This record gives structure tokens, sequence and C-alpha cells, in this order.
């Protein structure tokens, strides 16, 4: 069965597809990414619970049916915002700002680092 | 600023806003994620966004006195 | 003898043990075998029955088709606007469906975990007696109003300074009430796309009407609303038309049944006086700046789990904070523990709390305070 499993899979080209309704008359109906809506009677290589309205769905390109369920996916601008080579700036660069900078650590990276701290007084961190 | 007119006006910048409230402080006690906002000009923000759910720690930074100065340099 | 193979017989029942149980697993993999051999169905609404065997669909991707229908499936509930299930190669009915519900409403209703209590939005009494009164009472004793005579209010804004309780008492009823209550952000519902916008809020109702004692609250109503701008822009005509489309479902040609809606602002001025009038939203609630009664009221419930120690006086903030409109005294608490916080004390007391009380009344006097009422 392995080979002719992996023989639709093997087609590797799939179709997104984002899952409209669940509905349990445990079949689903999804909504290709070409404006197309579908009723796959069987919900295909996947559990009938890990499928949540709206999930991201891989679909077979020729006979439709979910095969994978992608990650979620984050628009491309978004994801050029987060920063990954560090900058190179110590608090000792910053001048004359000592009891600003110190009222930031306390309130942006103190509460990151010191869970223990805030609910042992029972005060949500600001 | 939120800004009420008739003939024309700027909303869809304003809807992006709207979001930002809501997102921030509404519906949903969102506890891990830190906001960290830069401004030269408060008195044009809206009064919705400087509330104490929202942003709530508004610090002031002045400009140097006379050892700031010293330090900057 | 005595022994045989007793003793041996261990062996041979942990190896057919370890064995057995990959055969089970084989049997699961012929089920998804079953399933790579059903293909899918495209999804269309019946439009008219021509005849017996001939229907007349409309696919929800494309163009409209005339096809057959299966003969078993029966052809009674297959009525105008029927959801259907269509062939791939040879179009034809083969199955009748419920009606979709948006994902987006799947999301607007299955929301809530923060299960807010009446007991924590303080100050706020005469309030949630009047918007209970158009929420609750008209959806359990419907029989009192129809012997006066009236029709219950259908909508209900909450409008008021930006920083009272408006949020958290539509929260309130959200954990409370046993009734279906959509949440929206009411500026989720816009997309770029030409009818999506309008489509949500066909649907929105919709579902409100096919699942009945519902509540609708649209939260920040400026975004969806607006004054309707003559010579506006391009792309504000057509937020101008779902403002339109959810204008009419709430007081059109067919009367909403059972379906109250709950609608919150901080400036409810720019609001068009269609979605003001009488009819639409009834009861305009006004939660306000807490007064000094309320003030107290409102410290204890957010200054109440706090590891206090000595007389901590609440007497002595009120004074001192006017203006303070729902979170700055909530402020005032979680200042007052930065405080205490540092100088590591687990230990709040007095003077710490009014040593926030200024430090908040401070960084106050850089807001704009108007109070925007709606007319
Ligand atoms: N009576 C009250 N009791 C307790 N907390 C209150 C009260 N009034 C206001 N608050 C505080 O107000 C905070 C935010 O309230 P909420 O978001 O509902 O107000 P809002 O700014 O008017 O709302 P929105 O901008 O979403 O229309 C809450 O975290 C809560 O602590
Ligand atoms: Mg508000
Ligand atoms: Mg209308």
């Amino acid at each position: 069965e392995n080979s002719e499993k992996i023989k639709v899979n093997k087609t590797l080209p799939y179709l997104v597809s984002n899952v409209i309704e669940l509905l349990d008359v445990k079949c689903a109906v999804i909504k290709t990414s070409t404006r197309q809506t579908y009723f796959l009677p069987v919900i295909g290589l996947v559990d009938a619970e890990k499928l949540k309205p709206g999930d991201l769905v891989g679909v077979n390109k020729d006979s439709y049916l979910i095969l994978e369920t992608l990650p979620t996916e984050y628009d491309s601008r978004v994801k050029a915002m987060e920063v990954d080579e560090r900058p190179t700036e110590q608090y000792s660069d910053i001048g004359g700002l000592d009891k600003q900078i110190q009222e930031l650590v306390e309130a942006i990276v103190l509460p990151m680092n010191h869970k223990e701290k805030f609910e042992n007084l029972g005060i949500q961190p600001p | 600023k939120r800004f009420d007119s008739e003939k024309a006006g700027d909303r869809e910048v304003q809807r992006t806003m709207l979001e930002l409230l809501n997102q921030l402080d509404g519906f949903q006690p969102n506890t891990q994620v830190k906001v960290i906002a830069a401004t030269n000009r408060v008195d044009i923000l809206d009064p919705a966004l400087l509330r104490s759910g929202r942003l709530d720690r508004k610090i002031e930074f002045p400009m140097p006195n006379e050892e700031a100065r010293a330090r900057i340099m | 003898k005595l022994l045989e193979h007793k003793e041996i017989d261990g062996r041979l029942k942990e190896l057919r043990e370890q064995l057995k149980e990959l055969t089970k697993q084989y049997e699961k993999s012929e089920n998804d075998l079953k399933a790579l051999q059903s293909v899918g169905q495209i999804v269309g609404e019946v439009l008219k029955q021509l005849t017996e065997e001939k229907f007349i669909v409309k696919a929800t991707n494309g163009p409209r088709y005339v096809v057959g229908c299966r003969r078993q499936l029966d052809k009674s509930k297959l009525k105008p606007g029927t959801r259907v299930a269509l062939d791939m190669t040879t179009l034809t009915i083969m199955r009748y469906l419920p009606r979709e519900v948006d994902p987006l409403v799947y999301n607007m209703s299955h929301e809530d975990p923060g299960n807010v209590s009446y007991s924590e939005i303080g100050g706020l009494s005469e309030q949630i007696r009047e918007l209970r009164e158009v929420i609750e009472l008209p959806l359990t004793n419907p029989e009192l109003f129809q012997r006066v005579g009236i029709i219950p209010p259908k909508g209900c804004l909450l409008y008021g300074p930006p920083g009272t309780g408006k949020t958290l008492l539509a929260r309130a009823v959200a954990s409370q009430l046993d009734c279906n209550f959509l949440k929206v952000v009411s500026s989720s519902i816009v997309d770029k796309y030409i009818g999506e916008s309008a489509r949500l809020i066909r649907e929105m109702f919709n579902y409100a009407r096919d699942h009945q004692p519902c509540i609708i609250f649209m939260d920040e109503i400026d975004a969806i609303g607006g004054r309707r701008f003559s010579e506006g822009t391009s792309a504000d005509r057509e937020i101008q038309r779902t403002l339109m489309e959810l204008l009419n479902q709430m007081d059109g040609f067919d009367t909403l049944h059972r379906v109250k809606m709950i609608m919150a602002t901080n400036r409810p001025d720019t609001l068009d006086p269609a979605l003001l009038r009488p009819g639409r939203l009834d009861r305009k609630i006004h939660i306000d700046l807490p007064n000094e009664q309320a003030r107290l009221d409102i410290l204890k419930i957010h200054a109440g789990p706090i590891t206090k120690h000595g007389e901590i006086d609440y007497e002595a903030i009120v004074k001192l904070s006017d203006g303070f409109n729902g979170a700055d005294l909530r402020n005032v608490c979680t200042e007052a523990g930065m405080f205490a916080i540092r100088a590591d004390h687990d230990f709040v007391v007095q003077e710490d709390f009014m040593k926030a009380v200024r430090k908040v009344a401070d960084s106050k006097k850089l807001e704009s305070k108007l109070d925007y009422k709606p007319v």
C-alpha cells in the first residue's frame, strides 16, 4: 500500500486550500486557492480533529483531497520585520537617559525574565 | 487623532489604528507580547491610543541638560 | 512431563504479542487506501426546477449549469437556495447540504476565554441594569412585553470616554447568559475584495437568524460606520456599501426577530445619522468616567489580589484621582507594585499606592480630555 500511497503524494504539486466547514453529516468543505469550493466526502490522509475551520491544507491537484496540514502562513511583509542580526549597542552607549533606560528595562525586559516575581505579588505587568 | 468630517476625509488609515487598539487590549488579555512605541509628537496622537490598558508607561525623553552633553560626546 | 513447555511458553507469548500489534496497523493503513478513490464535488445552490430530472444550479465559483439529479436523493428538499454538491465530470446533484458558515463567522463565535464576572465591572451598576433590559429580559419573559404592547428594543450603543468600562461590560455578558454571542472586531470584517466585505455581514445575520437567541456585539464601530462622505475616495464608497448592508439588515423589509445587537464606540459622533436612529440603535448607554463613589469601588477589584501590608487606605487615592477613567485606576494598582518591586519588596504599603497615584496623574496631562457625545 505504501507504494501506492506515495504515488498520489508523489505528485508533489499540491493546491493550497483553506478548510471552510468541517461538516459532520466526518466530511469537509474546502475552498481551493482558485475560488472553487468542494465537498470532499472523505477528509483524506489527515485526522478529522486536527483540522479546524480556516486551517491551511494542501489538496491533490486533480482529485481534490486533503493530504497535509501546512504551517500557518504570514504576509511576506510581516516576516521581513523580524530582526535576525541583533544590533550591537550596549546600554553604556546611551548617556544621560539613566532614569529612563531603567524604567524601560523594568517594564519590558525584567517582567520577561522574572515572572516568578510579579506572580508572587499578584500585579499584572504593565 | 480621529477626525469627524463630511465631504471627504481619511478613514483608511484610521481602521489600521482601530485594529491596533483592539489587538493590543480588547476582548483578549494577551500578556506575552510587549509593545514599545516611539514618537516625537504626542499632541497629534488619538486619545484612545494613550490609555492605561494600551501603552502604559509614557516616558518623557528630555534634551541633555549640562552633563549628558559631556557623556554624550 | 511435569514441566513440559510451560516455562518455554513465556518466550512464545512475548514474540507473538509484538508481531500481533504490527498487523493491527495494516488494517488502519487500508482505510487510507479506501479514501484515495474519492474525488471532490463542486458546490453550488439550486435556483429553479425546470423538470423532474433537470435543474438550474450555479456553482459558487463560476457559471450557471442545467444539471440532473441523483435518483435516490429526494426531490422535495431541493428548494431554491438549497446548497447542493455536484459531480466533477457529469454535473449532477448528489447531496443537499446545510447552509455554510463562513470560517470568519465560526471564529467570531468561539472566542472568549476571559470569563469575566459582573462583580469585576464596578461603578457601572445602573448601566448594567439598563443594558440587561434589552438583552436578557426580552429573551426570557417575552410575555411581559406582549402585555403592554411594546416591542423590545433591538440595538444598544455603549459610548463614552476612551477608557471607561465598555468592552469589559460587553465581555461580562459574553461570559454570562446562555445564548449565542457573536464577537466581532468591527474592523476585521473588511477585506480588499469587491464584495467580500458585504458578504461577511449577510452571513453574520444569516447565522444569527438561523441560531435564535443570538447577540451580535460589533466592537468599535467608527471603522465600518462613518458619515457617508459626499465626494469620498475610490476605496471609501465600498466601505459605505457595507454600512448600507449592516444598516438595512437591522431594520428593513424583513424584521429581525430574537437577534439583539450591542455596539461600542469611543467617538459616537462620526456615526452616520442612520445607524443612530431609534429603531436600529434604540437605547444609547453613556458609560462615563467613574464618580467619587464609583472610583472607590474600582480600586478594590484590581487592588484586591495584592500582597498588601498595613492599613491600605482606599479613601486617599480617590480624592487625588479626578478623571481617572477606568484603567489608570488599575494602572494605579499595577504601577504601585512597580514601585514596590523596586526596593526588592514582596511588600506593598500605602505610600507606594500614593506614590503611584501621582505618577499616573502626571502621565495623564498629555491626553485630550474631550467629551464627544452623540447627536
Ligand atoms: N468598572 C470597572 N471595573 C473594573 N475594571 C474597569 C472598570 N472600568 C474600566 N476598567 C478597566 O478598563 C480596562 C479596559 O476596559 P475596556 O477595554 O472595556 O474599555 P474601553 O477603552 O472603553 O473599550 P473599547 O476601546 O474596546 O471600546 C480593563 O482592563 C479594566 O481593568
Ligand atoms: Mg475603549
Ligand atoms: Mg439601511
